[PDB]
């Protein structure tokens, strides 16, 4: 399937993934396409904060899902 | 090694026939309270021939032996007076990363040339007479003294966030959404004025074909063109005594060592100007911590300081006038965490969270492991 | 670049606001902005309104703005003075970020406090141990101060 992510700079990035693909694989694809380290990625999907070690289907992610890339919180 | 080559360079420099001190002695009396005024009154009138004689400094109404210590104390006081930001001659590059640089606003004075020539003479006198200042400039300053080309990476030493933004512009493409163009806004005494990097530059937006020229102009204006006259006067004053053929055998680090000596972090000041949360001054994890900091090498102390506070550079007056993210924030030691976890650091508040360990050896091991990824000096 | 960008941001906010947050200059000074954040309905701070002061440095957009809370908020990652230095404002700042992104990030922070950034260690410990007590205290503070 295909998913879309909106980064900080307003650029929309398309990723070719599968429903069974893990979060780690998607983050690796994002790093390959853009160079963003997975540890620095804070993605929001309909208010859900993604976590490593899980899969897209764990977050009820479907076809043409749209995510945002918010930034880390340190206070 | 690096040190042996530096010592060879120092010996060769001080062995030059054009940097030999004369046998005659020159007296120099300055009152302790009014050090800046008397120093500027005397130094700004000495001849170049006079400044090459032996320097003998005697404070007023303070008579004693070991004139070397007196001269060292005088140079310390003068260096902490002239380079003090409150005097509107120099300024910190950023409030949270203390780095001295020539203040662009210093041009407001009717005649800054005399003062900056005096500063140049002071620096040349310190280098000439084997006496050390104790100020810490930014690397671009030293690269300018030796007349080296300045590039984008040099902004890393001045301001980290500015360099990150410039590198972002260099790497990623720029659209027309950003309203960036060849002009810089500077707020001088309330009123904000616009400076054009290139003629008719305020009406030229930066496309993907101009951003390289934009970065070049921004770097040059931020590092050089904003302080042309003042630094020209300062370098004239400095080269009055030290010929430029002598300074140009060092680099941006050997010159720093020659000026300020081997940099060290004081521990007595650190202990006297720190505060604790949930920790008392008699708590074991405090006395062990201070013993460890007492018997440590300067590089590791600098690494710990950068790991905790955020930067390895200290204010001009030690830890007393230490700034945090929003304002003054002294070095804080806190009891937060479990025994197994390593010490943590909140940099924007200068906080070091040290869990309640049970022995000094374990504290030493945890603290040495936790600071490895941090590189200081 | 430090005034045209600010005018562009103000124009963008005045056309399609996020429908929750608002921002505007105080009097006539484009480098000092007041902002209003509505309390998120999915967080204990619901039903409240918070005020922020934003100072734009002259190096904008290369240097991030300084935002500070005004109304008190019982939050692990917000101190008494209201200082915020999260990555969108101190570490991960790029010229592409506008002021609406900062407001959205703060409004998201008001619902998802950090677990391991104890700016207030007592409150962070309460959050890690007794979530119900933390939420009750946050609601009490919002009732006392936000209104």
């Amino acid at each position: 399937m295909q998913i879309f992510v909106k980064t900080l700079t307003g650029k929309t990035i398309t990723l070719e993934v599968e429903s069974s693909d893990t979060i780690d694989n998607v983050k690796s694809k994002i790093q390959d396409k853009e160079g963003i380290p997975p540890d620095q990625q804070r993605l929001i999907f309909a208010g859900k904060q993604l976590e490593d070690g899980r899969t897209l289907s764990d977050y009820n992610i479907q076809k043409e899902s749209t995510l945002h890339l918010v930034l880390r919180l340190r206070g | 090694s690096h040190m042996d080559e530096y010592q060879r360079k120092i010996a060769y420099m001080y062995d030059r026939p054009e940097m030999a001190v004369n046998d005659a002695q020159l007296q120099l009396k300055v009152s302790r309270a009014t050090t800046f005024e008397d120093a500027y009154d005397i130094i700004s009138k000495l001849s170049v021939s006079d400044m090459k004689k032996k320097l003998l400094i005697r404070f007023r109404n303070e008579d004693g032996l070991d004139y070397g210590g007196v001269s060292r104390e005088f140079f310390y006081i003068l260096s902490h007076a002239i380079f003090n930001p409150g005097y509107s001659l120099f300024e910190y590059a950023t409030d949270d990363n203390y780095g001295l640089q020539i203040s662009p606003l210093s041009s407001v004075n009717p005649d800054f040339r005399s003062y900056f020539r005096f500063v140049g003479r002071v620096m040349g006198l310190a280098i000439y007479h084997r006496r050390y200042l104790d100020v810490q400039f930014v690397l671009p300053f030293y690269k300018r003294i030796l007349q080296k080309p300045l590039c984008l990476e040099d902004v890393k030493d001045v301001d980290e966030v500015y360099y990150e933004s410039l590198k972002w512009i260099k790497n990623n493409d720029v659209d027309e959404s950003l309203c960036l163009n060849f002009s810089v806004e500077e707020n001088r005494f309330g009123e904000s004025v616009t400076v054009d990097l290139i003629p008719n530059g305020r009406n030229i937006a930066v496309n993907n074909q101009n951003k390289m020229n934009y970065l070049k102009a921004l770097t040059e204006h931020k590092l050089v063109t904003s302080t042309e006259e003042q630094f020209n006067a300062l370098k004239g004053g400095l080269n009055e005594l030290i010929p430029d053929s002598v300074l140009q055998i060092f680099n941006e680090n050997e010159l720093d060592t020659l000026l300020n000596g081997k940099r060290d972090i004081d521990v007595q000041d650190w202990k006297r100007f720190t505060d604790y949360r949930s920790y008392t001054e008699t708590d074991d994890i405090v006395i062990w911590f201070w013993e460890l900091l007492s018997e440590w090498s300067p590089e590791k102390k600098a690494k710990l300081l950068q790991f905790a506070t955020g930067t390895s550079r200290l204010p001009l007056s030690g830890f007393k006038d230490m700034h945090g993210s929003d304002g003054p924030r002294k070095f804080t030691i806190e009891k937060v965490g479990h025994i197994s976890q390593l010490p943590k650091a909140h940099t924007c508040f200068n906080r070091l969270d040290i869990p309640p360990y049970n022995s000094k050896e374990e504290l030493e091991q945890k603290l040495t492991i936790a600071i490895q990824e941090t590189a200081g000096f | 670049m430090a005034l045209k960008r600010i005018n562009r941001e103000l124009a963008d906010l005045g056309k399609d606001p996020p429908s929750s947050s608002s921002a505007g200059p105080v009097g006539d000074d484009l480098f000092h902005w007041q902002a209003t954040i509505m309390g998120p309905a999915d967080s204990p701070y619901a039903g409240g309104v918070f005020f922020l002061s934003i100072h734009f440095p002259t190096d904008y957009p290369f240097k991030p703005p300084k935002v500070n809370f005004t109304t008190r908020i019982y939050h692990p990652n917000i101190n008494s003075n209201g200082s915020i230095c999260l990555d969108i404002l101190r570490d991960q700042w790029s010229p592409a970020l506008t002021i609406s992104k900062v407001l959205l990030s703060i409004s998201s922070l008001l619902t998802d406090p950090n677990p391991d950034d104890p700016l207030v260690p007592e409150i962070a410990h309460v959050y890690k141990t007794d979530r119900s007590r933390y939420e009750l205290s946050a609601r009490e503070w919002t009732r006392k101060y936000a209104i």
